[PDB]
């Protein structure tokens, strides 16, 4: 019994970034490097509040920053990125292994056109510290008041009054 | 009571290690000193029961019965080595051990303070008696005797146990002193009726009441003599003693349900007495006479009158002595004839004049010749019943009449006649049995002289 509150359709009307999974995979490392702040803030909100109905604005801002990143890569390094993501898309598993020359062209293009460097191995998987300004959810699980603990057992022990007190056994 | 318990317990090693010849002498003499020590226990305060400890206490009801058991213990020892002479020393020592364990259990029973402990030892008397009846028995239905006796006792014993534990949960304690001082009136609830039935029927089984009395004509008749006398003399008194203890918390309900059982005894004491008249075996006749006397004691108990209680206690003591003596005499004659039909050997008054006497006052005390304690115990109950209801007297008046008939009938048909010519094994009276009937008879008249001791706690 209650209300399943749901934000109206207007709040979740994001611009809906539209690139295929192969295109996303091609720009994975550079996007993670130069877009880490919105992703990290949004995910910390998601993990702390534990309520996607609450951190929708961070979901907006992450999409805004992703679209800005893709607009920059469109404006500066369109051709190498296009060839690289097409060559990634050809593979069934989308492995970076086969596509290394196009990766080199894309990397040098973004390095000398947008000042970017790909993260080294394992750099993109380190736990980061975010400087979010939202408060800490006091009751993320919405837990009710806990039952009071049972009365604690304490006190000095003396011999049982009149022994066992079990039938004729006096002692 | 450990001045009587500890020596009784330590009596076991003496017999269990005594030599092949000294077991009988040692057991007899040391049991005699035990009886002497228990003779002290006749020291009774005016109204306060002698509370030796928390678990042991005695009053004017338990002490006479305890003295009876302790004085009795040498008597089985003296009556047994005749039919126990041809046995292995270890087997004889165990027979003695069964007797000592029986006496010990009876002492703890009579001196018990909590009703549960009383129940424990009261029923625990079954096992040594069972061994005595079964293994050392000589007749056929001894194996059937043990089954009948055990099952009849237990069928009442277990509901008593349930009632006692329920009382412990409800009242608070099974201690006699508490349940008497903190006694509360009993409501006429049917659950309370069943509780009364559970608390009553075990003792009435061991009373016995008429109808469910079949374990005695099939148990006392078959047991070895020692077992027979320890059964009739004291084990019958267990139910009466327990009832006297338990009617404190069984009022005022008793009267309303006193009607069925009372007359069941009152009428029953007639039939048993009539059954005594048309008997064929001595031991069965004595057993049925015991049933009738114990039924009179039942009536005394359910009247719940002071006079009834005093007459009851006197009748228990006197009947124990008389029944033990009569069984011993029957064993003497039977062993001399190796049969038990009371027609095979008649007219032995001439042959055995002292047996003729012993039978004469055994019958006289059984017939309740005044002023013997038997007669006064009977008459007190008769007066109490007459106060309760007049008509009782005629039934009472019938009883000794029929009793008197058989009380002399066997004496007429076993010694007061002509000897049987073809039998010749009747030898001179071994002074063992004559002395044994002496130790049976003289305490009877001694207590007749001063019946204020066996008069019970109401005196």
């Amino acid at each position: 019994p209650g209300i399943v509150e749901l934000p109206t359709l207007e709040d979740l009307k994001v611009q809906e970034v539209k690139v295929s999974s192969s295109v996303l995979k091609a720009a994975a490392h550079h996007y993670g490097a130069q877009c880490d702040k919105p992703n990290k803030e949004f995910m910390l909100c998601r993990w702390e509040e534990k309520d996607p109905r609450r951190c929708l604005e961070e979901g907006k801002l992450v999409n805004q920053c992703a679209l800005d990143f893709f607009r920059q890569i469109k404006r500066h390094c369109a051709e190498p990125f296009t060839e690289y993501w097409t060559c990634i898309d050809y593979s069934g598993l989308q492995l970076f292994r086969h596509c290394r020359k196009q990766q080199a062209k894309f990397d040098e293009c973004v390095l000398d056109k947008l000042g970017w460097v790909r993260p080294d191995l394992g750099e993109l998987s380190k736990v980061t510290k975010v400087k979010t300004d939202r408060p800490l959810p006091e009751n993320p699980y919405h837990s009710r008041a806990r039952p009071e603990p049972n009365p604690e057992a304490e006190g000095d022990l003396k011999p049982a009054k009149h022994g066992s007190r079990l039938f004729f056994w006096t002692m | 009571m450990l001045k009587i318990i500890i020596p009784t317990t330590m009596l076991l090693p003496m017999t269990w290690m005594s030599k092949h010849n000294m077991i009988w002498i040692n057991a007899t003499v040391h049991s005699l000193l035990i009886s002497l020590i228990s003779l002290s226990l006749l020291n009774q305060l005016g109204e306060n029961s002698l509370n030796f400890s928390l678990t042991f206490f005695s009053d004017s009801l338990s002490a006479p019965l305890l003295v009876l058991t302790t004085w009795l213990l040498p008597l089985m020892l003296m009556a047994s080595q005749s039919h126990l002479s041809k046995e292995t020393t270890t087997r004889k020592k165990l027979y003695i051990t069964m007797l000592i364990l029986l006496q010990l259990f009876l002492i703890m029973t009579f001196t018990a303070t909590e009703l549960i402990l009383f129940y424990i030892l009261f029923e625990a008397t079954l096992v040594p008696t069972l061994i005595i009846i079964t293994r050392w028995g000589n007749q056929t239905e001894r194996l059937n005797a043990g089954l009948y006796f055990l099952f009849y006792t237990l069928a009442g014993s277990l509901p008593l146990l349930v009632a006692l534990v329920y009382i412990q949960n409800t009242t608070g304690s099974l201690n006699f002193l508490i349940i008497h001082y903190w006694s509360h009136p009993l409501s006429n609830s049917w659950s309370n009726i069943f509780m009364w039935l559970a608390c009553i029927m075990a003792f009435m089984v061991k009373m016995p009441l008429y109808g469910l009395h079949l374990w005695l004509p099939k148990a006392h008749v078959e047991a070895p003599i020692a077992g027979s006398m320890v059964l009739a003399a004291v084990l019958l008194k267990l139910g009466g003693y327990g009832m006297m203890r338990i009617t404190t918390i069984l009022n005022p309900l008793t009267n309303y349900m006193a009607y069925p059982f009372l007359m069941l005894s009152m009428w029953g004491m007639i039939m048993t007495s009539s059954i005594c008249l048309r008997q064929t075996d001595l031991k069965s006749l004595i057993a049925y006479s015991s049933v009738s006397h114990m039924a009179l004691v039942i009536v005394a108990i359910m009247i719940q009158t002071p006079w009834s209680f005093m007459g009851a206690t006197a009748l228990m003591i006197a009947h124990g002595l008389t029944s033990s003596m009569l069984f011993c005499l029957a064993n003497t004659n039977y062993e001399r004839v190796h049969s038990r039909t009371m027609i095979l050997a008649r007219g032995l008054q001439t042959l055995l004049p002292l047996m003729a006497t012993w039978w004469l006052m055994a019958s006289l005390t059984n017939l309740a010749l005044p002023p013997s304690i038997n007669l006064i115990g009977e008459l007190f109950i008769i007066t109490a019943s007459f106060s309760w209801s007049n008509i009782t007297i005629i039934l009472m008046g019938m009883n000794m009449m029929i009793t008197a008939l058989y009380s002399l009938y066997m004496l007429i048909t076993t010694q007061r006649g002509k000897y049987t010519h073809h039998i010749n094994n009747i030898k001179a009276s071994f002074t063992r049995e004559n002395a044994l009937m002496a130790l049976h008879i003289l305490p009877l008249l001694l207590l007749t002289l001063n019946p204020k001791m066996i008069l019970g706690p109401l005196y």
